[PDB]
């Protein structure tokens, strides 16, 4: 508890010659800056947001950036795609952040699936789909998720699976046609040989209609976000079933004795990353 | 091209093997009554919102 | 129109100098889907949209002097998600369900406009933040009493209370 | 079919009297129309001087109609147009009086005929002409009293939009008139049957009064170009019967043509 | 200053007299092209 | 985007020399709120804005080579009414309601850009005027575009001042 | 204990019907066949042995094949390269077995490093090098191993690092010139700014000579083993430091109820893998 | 090409960070005396055959 | 030459028919780097290399009738690791030989030590396997007593005793 | 006769190609879907209901939609206005449906007038009024109907005529002031020089009062239903007296050889109709 | 504007002519007794609910 | 209150799963001016109004727990024709109700007449459809005999019997 005070009224109180207290201040400042930038990101400003994010030591704060991106995507799924694009850029320069984001996203999806958390399933699945579209994650992840949802299908499972396929179906078709054809064959078999509600059969029908339309309402990446060339991207292969450590300890501040030295090292790398 | 597709389908088949075998060891997927855990029991679980 | 369910907060920015620095700080501590920023004057709205675009915000601006048809064309852009914040003066409920936040960068001069800014038609439970200065606190406790609602001082803990 | 002017110059050439008058009249019309299309804040002075080089006293009706058409079709720039008028009226008051008369008749015509857009544009033009001290403030007060005597939704809307533009000038010049107007606005806000939306705009009008009309200044910086002692404020009430003098827009032969043209050049070489 | 305002309000009162007296003498009419304005009311 | 409802005109300027002389004449006979002038090359837009400022026009210039951030700063100036004409090449409909007129000072060599220049979106579609400066070489491309977009462009009359 | 019996003398004793005993007998037969095939492999017969290995259910016995290849490479390092080549082929068709061998090999290398097992360190490093050469593993593994060995260098550590670099240096030069240049500058600095034995000067000097020679005695892949084109290979990226499970349970027999179904499914995949 | 090299060097820098930080927390790398374990204590260990 | 340190084994193949089936079984249960297979005759070495190459073995063959220079040129191929098995009769140079198999016991005894024996004190600690049939056991226990060594029956557990 | 069966228990009974039975199944499904949507229509959902209706093949089943709209309007006149708006939208995209609805509506009105069917006269007249208000039909129709009712005036005829005039009077005044002045002159002439009940005289007097108010209590279109711009609407001009064919054959199923082709063609125009 | 109304009044007068002549041709509109048909005899008919 | 004149029907929904799918089918085959659907529970009424609004129905919801003054404001909305469906439980004035649907059969019997019945000789004649499951059928013919009325199995021909 306690009343919030504006930061201006805080700068008049104390001032800091740098090491321990500086590290704590800079850690909190980095967290605030990353959170603000993730709140600012959109398609029209993706480039400037990328360069301003790269000006920050995002490898030291890779857990902070991961947590902020996941929170933003979970709370604002309308922008999943651009978030993915953002990742797709940073992952092209610092793959460890992409791997970290991907692993905690997979654990989030699995937790939601186990916990019967609808909205979290939808958000995590959409994020996985658009990270697949940006070549950040290997397409295997999609196919295993769809097989999981359709092995013993329920109404809700078919709904979440069909919503997931809507987003990544074009990429799956270009990359793995036989897998998506198997998915559609299973969809037809469930549409016919199963007792089901009219709504879910209608959803299967609209999925077949969108495939017949060629996913014209669900492109891979919208114009303005294809910013990493296939040959320059680093596509992580993380299966769904593997046991992962989200490394939550990376979100908590710890003092490093060579702090200023590694900070200068990151500044030297930043004067290289353009 | 087709090599990537063979490899992805191989990984998918390994997943399906580990999946269909995980529901066998689970206590009777027709009538299981478990706890509401916080981590995961996911591979056997089914969705009911 | 009513205020029931809308979490209403205020922060004592105490003077204009700290308003913008507070707004930015909010964006550095909160999780915001989209937001609507309300200012009293149109010159203040122009300055704020220019200063937020300077901060690399995707903003759409709106004021009561534009025709009733171009204002629709601007809110269509804001609803499409092209901009993630909408800064406007008094013109009307609103036409965006995903607005996580409504910020009164300025408190309304006359009281009877407040409900047209933050209130909801037929009460989505949302959050409203009021930028009150030491001169504006009188209008704060005039609006607390008129609508018989309560507005609480925002805590540093507000990030954990959505 | 229209042909570009270059291919038109090859057809006929003149030698400076009877047939000439119409050619010079049409050239004056085209030049005035072009200049009025060009005018803005950044170029008001050069446009004024180039316009003054034209015989705007002989073609005073032409310039009046051109300014009025431009303002009616493009109200976004009314203020600058007013400023332009405010300059010419300072040098040739009869042209300002003529423009004001035709504008008042235009507003009355639109008001009677329930022409929304024309009422709005004419009211904005009169407001900014009062702001420029070209017209007497009586006109504003009479218009608002007319609009607010037996108020309707549309009448209150046009009145409130009109008041937004000239309220600061009315407050500085006639505070009792404008506070009486606001008292009527409150009385109509409460005891008059009206739509909720127009009540909302009345509330924002009271908010604007509390703000002191700071979003509607008298004259934008760059257009206050005539100091008070050199301006001639015409006083035209709303109700007086005026002749717009449409005859000034049609070509007529004058026997002292060249003499009148030279007289205008001699008068212009004195006022700079 | 105040002399100008006194004079202005005198003119305004004369207009208001002619207006309130113009509403008495007015009687469904046609859509004329010039004016019947002093009595007319706005309905877009 | 489509062209239905946009009154489309062309004038036989016959060659480049008289193009400007035509443009000015238009401003002496038409009523223009604001206008957007489209030319193909960047040297031509530079020349046209430089000569129009000389003619006491309030003009802002724009080309596809400037960064995506400075063009926002000039189009903000043009939308504010600081300038009354905007001369630019192909970068994108438009986001200015006050454009009474659009002039293709040059006809586009590649045709399919024409709709990005003159076309408007239905919802925000304003009935406007488009005038094409066609030379004897541009006549071939002029009526090649009429059939593809299935629209019609009429030769401008001298009476055009009375038909908006 | 007990006396060995020839297999022929066993055929007279018992005969067997897909029951449990069939599964166990086939498991032992698969293990023996895999062991024999791994003993047979060489350069001149790589293709025929690959196709004969693919005839076996190497997905069911992926742990058996992994431990068999690892044992053979550990006992006969003279053939590491061809073993790597074998992997590069099977990994192109079944990446999971390549991932298994890679994980267990990294864990073996780390165990040997901790336990100061010289021969095991050399063997594991050579195998990792040649798996890097065959595009089976990501180059980061090399660079991390060299950085570990050269951070606080001792005589033995420098020996192991230089022997490891000899095998994969040309591939590292083609793929990651800046990393190997950092390695060589570090090597020079140890040659000069450290008090050392004559042996380590000789090894560093001969390494610089080999770089001057352009690794002509240590090519990436010998003629006859470049059998999968880069575009068809699946390069697993496993860093050195990650925590791995060797999955030793895959080396012990377990009954699966859908045995015959899975065997026929593998037969169809074999009629697909040529 | 150069993209793969930038990414690999980034991963390498991450490894160097996790390595130099592992030597700090280990008990005095100048004079440590531990047991002979069977799994790993590897990140800090040094070679002595 | 001496036999000390060479682990010596024999397997009761019981008759020639099961020799090959046993040899293959060895390759299915032991870990072999390279091996040298000894046969008495040139007939049998030719037949055996043909049957092993038929089983996709990389084999080099050698017999006493070819010149003393071509046999060196064949052993150069076997030492290069091109072949992982060398089948030969008794002739007159490989450290990588994990295994020596006497597919036949030597007909005359005094050749046995020339086949599996090592030269000096520290040549190589290795393993030798003798394929003894029911007729061959007499030669086995003539060779055990002549060299005063002992050859043990191989166990199934031999895989865990190198 | 026969017992009703729930649809779920019917999907359990039989399942289905490009056969004829598919055409009949889709025909009945289209009929049911259109009927349900028309039952759903109101002010708050008009736009989304329109887009959902356009998803159906309204060209093949235009008669079904026409008779469904007419049945709904006849049974629930309280919603005539919104029904009109719905027509006004579809007529703006497919004018033939508007012309068809108008034709059968005029024929219905004439049949009811001849057969002295009061309620049908009221409903048909209200529908015609609101279709004129929506610019779907030409104003000639209204004036012809009023003159017809007032030529040989009876109590009931004048009552129905003035009730119709209440609904379409504002539009008639805006479009044809002299015509409606003729209507009112006839009303005055019957009020004085004709024998009528005191009630209808009172209603004529209040009708004159309503005209003096300018029909402000009977607006053209209430806010929320003026959804087609004057320049984009197609006003059919159908006089009252012309002989029309109701085209009842459009309500019965017929096999078309180009069935799937026509369905895809409708989908292709629908991907254009927004 | 006025053109559309001129045309509409022309159509209306044509209708009134076709109506009054149908009232002329009907068998004595003062005392006609017909059957209750199902289609129409409408142009001459009058309302009596 | 009495039931004379009210056409009463029932449909064998056989279990809850098919109830909603039946309701929609009804709206696809009948012509309905407005309707009020009765359910037993309040959670069920909320679930049904939320799931019907998803199908783009104009619905107003009602349950016995809200005060007697706010439901006046909800039924005023339903009577104005703003919504065409009213889902409610038992609490007790609309002529436009073409149809009454018991989505749930009444738990205790004597409430049925408060749902479908009409007051007095002059009362609106309507149509009622009962969603009966195999478990609820026991109460169905338990209620038909008490009020001595008749409930007919709905026919496929019902579209021609309003």
């Amino acid at each position: 508890g306690g009343a919030y005070i504006p930061p201006a009224k805080l700068r008049m109180m104390q001032e800091q010659k740098n090491s321990l207290a500086y590290q704590r201040m800079s850690w909190e400042a980095l967290k605030k800056s990353i959170n603000g930038l993730i709140n600012k990101v959109n398609i029209s400003n993706i480039s400037i947001i990328i360069q301003e994010l790269l000006q920050e030591n995002i490898v030291r704060g890779r857990g902070l950036l991961s947590r902020s991106v996941l929170q933003a995507q979970s709370a604002s799924p309308i922008f999943t795609h651009v978030y993915a694009a953002l990742v797709a850029i940073i992952n092209s320069k610092f793959p460890q952040i992409g791997e970290l984001i991907l692993k905690r996203l997979i654990l989030n999806f699995r937790k939601g699936y186990r916990r019967n958390d609808k909205q979290l399933c939808l958000t995590a699945s959409k994020f996985v789909a658009h990270l697949i579209n940006q070549n950040v994650a290997h397409e295997v992840l999609c196919l295993e998720m769809l097989t999981l949802l359709l092995e013993r299908p329920t109404d809700d499972s078919v709904e979440v699976a069909i919503g997931f396929l809507k987003e990544c179906g074009l990429k799956l078709t270009q990359v793995s046609p036989r897998g998506i054809n198997a998915i559609f064959e299973r969809l037809r078999n469930i549409l016919h040989e199963s007792e089901i509600d009219k709504r879910v059969q209608y959803m299967i029908e609209v999925m077949f209609a969108v495939r017949k339309d060629g996913f014209k309402d669900h492109p891979i990446i919208l114009e303005g976000l294809d910013l990493v060339e296939e040959d320059d991207q680093f596509t992580h292969m993380l299966p769904l079933e593997d046991d992962y450590n989200p490394e939550d300890v990376l979100n908590v501040f710890k003092m490093d004795p060579n702090f200023m030295e590694n900070e200068e090292k990151y500044k030297a790398i930043k004067k290289e990353i353009l | 091209g087709t090599s990537r597709e063979d490899q992805t389908l191989a990984l998918l088949n390994q997943f399906k093997s580990k999946l269909t075998q995980a529901i066998a060891e689970t206590p009777e997927n027709d009538i299981p009554e478990t706890e509401v855990e916080d981590d995961e029991g996911w591979m056997s679980h089914v969705l009911q919102f | 129109l009513t205020l029931e369910g809308i979490k209403q907060f205020f922060v004592a920015v105490e003077r204009e100098e700290w308003k913008f620095d507070t707004l930015c700080d909010l964006y550095d501590t909160l999780t915001i889907t989209q937001a609507v920023i309300f200012c009293n004057t149109k010159r203040k709205v122009d300055w704020l949209t220019e200063k937020m675009r300077e901060a690399n915000f995707t903003v759409s601006s709106m004021h009561g002097d534009m025709p009733q048809k171009e204002r629709e064309s601007i809110m269509k852009e804001f609803r499409s998600g092209a901009s993630r914040v909408l800064i406007s003066t008094d013109v009307w409920g609103l036409d965006v369900p995903q607005v996580s936040l409504i910020i009164n960068y300025d408190l309304p001069n006359n009281r009877e406009l407040y409900i047209h800014r933050i209130g909801r038609s037929g009460r989505r439970k949302g959050v409203a933040i009021n930028f009150v200065k030491n001169d504006d606190i009188r209008i704060l406790r005039d609006i607390e009493q008129y609508y018989s609602t309560q507005i609480d001082e925002m805590p540093m803990n507000v990030a954990d209370l959505i």
